[PDB]
């Protein structure tokens, strides 16, 4: 019953802050990041519940939670193309596309924040480090150290080759083969028998198409 | 109006796929593409020889083409679904319908 | 005057809450008490403190309070909204399909992922007509009271057998369900022993478990 | 003499995660090697050799028992007491009667 009082004092503190700076947590990206960074060092989670103060007051939760649904939709509308694996970049363009060219600006940073909370839902979303950036995974599937590595090799060209694998990894043909077999079995790659020196294995998640995302929704 | 689907722009779309689920997805796209290709250029029939060599199955510049055998599998799917009637005991020329 | 001010005000606002956080673990120290059975009420208030405060974490005062009052309510309010849509899909949805439906209906005051999970985790322990459930895979599902997976393993069997063998995308189209659940059903069936697996590039086929007949 | 109908059953080539099932699978996999070197009386081979081979490879008919998995079946046969070794990395072996 102690802090009970001090709590509705904090409401006021926040409410006052809220009306003076709501739009700033929209106009300004480094601002939301700054905000969220501060909450962390303390030990408060402004996105843990829509029934939290920062949420109701700052419209931060409904920002992130709507963002989350939007991440889910685009990943669904493209699962058929890329097996459920998508670059944080493609994922960022499409989210903007969906959000209209009349503002609301979102950053890769936000996308992450949202994705890390969607994990609360259980198995489905994952973040994977490739090269400079990340791949966002939305259908649960495996991701050995071995699979990831080969993912990395495919970054630059969108495809990968048994030779290319062996040459950098120093593996033996078998290890390469199962890895590639796993990717084809999970829909993450497609065999190509018309490239120059051998079978190329293209991963649509790498490989820049993106051209119109319609009807499969 | 008539868009080339992402798949057409995608090299392995020109290779029958070993994964059974992807192959179903590939062929399904391949059926759709042939249907609306013929609709666009107002063509209710054509021979396989022309088919093989037309832009439909030959992407010059992606430098990939649907090998004859495969193109036979799609044709067959289209027949299997109604949209195709062979004009030929030899399966050498075909009629494509939108019914 | 804005580009600037906003930052200043923030840290002020933050110092303030920083204070809020200190004297809330303290309130957690002021629970030396020993036992635990029938629900208490001093605690009820404490939680709503932490929820309002984004420190919502008796992550170590669990055996000092359950989940939440708000979440208990929300659960109820959920059991109402989800009845219909569960029914039109065979009495089972994915957590993330739910998260998508529920949040898609409201334009605002959306549920956080945790809200949803929290709400659901106590669905069961409120004798509600629908239950949360987790799979080997860690995939989370909402299903109806009425509906029961192990009765479903029996029919998966037939449909497989009628078709020879099926992969999950195949089975998905036939029963007309989501690929994710078809997979789980086939996997459960493999668990109980009605199914066996054929894994290869072609995909992961499930065949009827003949190892148990013919020998 | 006959191929076991299990050899004509693709799951036979994937090591099965189910405990009741894998036992069944291994019993038959082990007895099938026992009838093989019987038709073609060779006793001495290694990993990669038995693999080109029909008993562990259903070539002109789809699949092939994976790497670690053939090891498992080879172990089951030595603890059965029909296998011996050649080298101490893994590889070569001998079947008895």
């Amino acid at each position: 019953a102690q802090m009970s009082k001090q709590l509705d004092m904090f409401k006021t503190n926040l409410e006052e802050f809220a009306s003076k700076h709501k739009q700033e947590i929209r106009k300004n990206p480094e601002f939301r990041v700054q905000f969220q960074d501060m909450c962390a060092t303390i030990g408060v989670d402004p996105l843990a519940s829509g029934k939290g103060f920062w949420s109701e007051m700052l419209g931060v939760g409904d920002f992130y939670y709507e963002l989350g649904v939007q991440i889910i939709e685009v990943c669904l509308a493209l699962k058929h193309r890329n097996g459920g694996l998508i670059t944080l970049e493609e994922l960022h363009q499409q989210v903007l596309k969906g959000r209209g060219k009349f503002a609301q600006d979102v950053s890769q940073d936000d996308l992450i924040r949202a994705i890390k909370k969607l994990k609360a839902l259980g198995t489905g979303f994952g973040i994977i480090p490739v090269g400079g950036t990340y791949l966002i995974q939305s259908v649960p599937a495996e991701l050995n150290m071995d699979h990831t590595v080969v993912l990395q090799l495919a970054e630059k060209n969108g495809y990968v080759t048994v030779s290319e694998i062996k040459a950098s990894l120093k593996w033996e043909t078998e290890r390469a083969r199962q890895v590639l077999e796993h990717l084809l079995k999970e829909g993450l790659a497609w065999l190509d028998l018309q490239a120059p020196g051998e079978a190329h294995y293209w991963l649509p998640a790498l490989f820049t198409d993106l051209y119109s995302q319609e009807i499969t929704a | 109006s008539f868009e080339w689907p992402w798949q057409y722009r995608f090299p392995p779309f020109f290779t029958l796929q070993p994964n059974v689920d992807t192959r179903q997805k590939q062929l399904a796209a391949w059926c759709s593409l042939v249907l609306s290709f013929c609709r666009l250029h107002k063509q209710s029939s054509m021979t396989v020889m022309e088919a093989q060599e037309s832009p439909l199955f030959n992407n010059v510049k992606l430098q990939r083409k649907l090998p004859v055998e495969s193109i036979q599998i799609v044709l067959e799917e289209l027949r299997k679904k109604g949209n195709l009637e062979w004009l030929d005991k030899s399966k050498s020329s075909f009629l494509i319908m939108w019914r | 005057k804005n580009i600037s001010e906003a930052f200043e005000d923030l840290s002020k606002l933050m110092i303030k809450a920083k204070e809020m956080v200190e004297l809330s673990k303290s309130i957690a120290n002021k629970i030396k008490d020993k036992q635990g059975d029938i629900t208490e009420d001093e605690t009820i208030r404490f939680k709503s403190y932490l929820l309002s405060m984004g420190i919502a974490n008796p992550v170590t005062r669990e055996t000092y309070g359950s989940g939440t009052q708000y979440h208990m309510q929300l659960a109820k309010q959920l059991a109402g909204i989800l009845q219909v849509p569960l029914e039109e899909r065979g009495g089972i949805m994915s957590l993330t399909e739910v998260y998508c439906l529920v949040n898609r209906a409201r334009g605002m005051e959306l549920l956080s992922p945790e809200d949803l999970v929290n709400a659901c985790k106590m669905l069961e322990a409120l004798k509600l007509p629908l239950r949360l459930r987790v799979f080997d895979s860690g995939v989370m599902v909402i299903e109806l009271q009425s509906h029961k997976e192990e009765e479903m393993v029996a029919s998966a069997l037939e449909t497989v057998s009628e078709k020879g063998s099926l992969t999950s995308e195949e089975f998905a189209k036939l029963v007309g369900m989501s690929v994710l659940l078809a997979k789980e059903r086939l996997l459960l069936a493999e668990k109980m022993g009605h199914l066996c697996r054929d894994d290869s590039v072609e995909g992961l086929r499930f065949y009827p478990n003949l190892f148990m007949t013919q020998s």
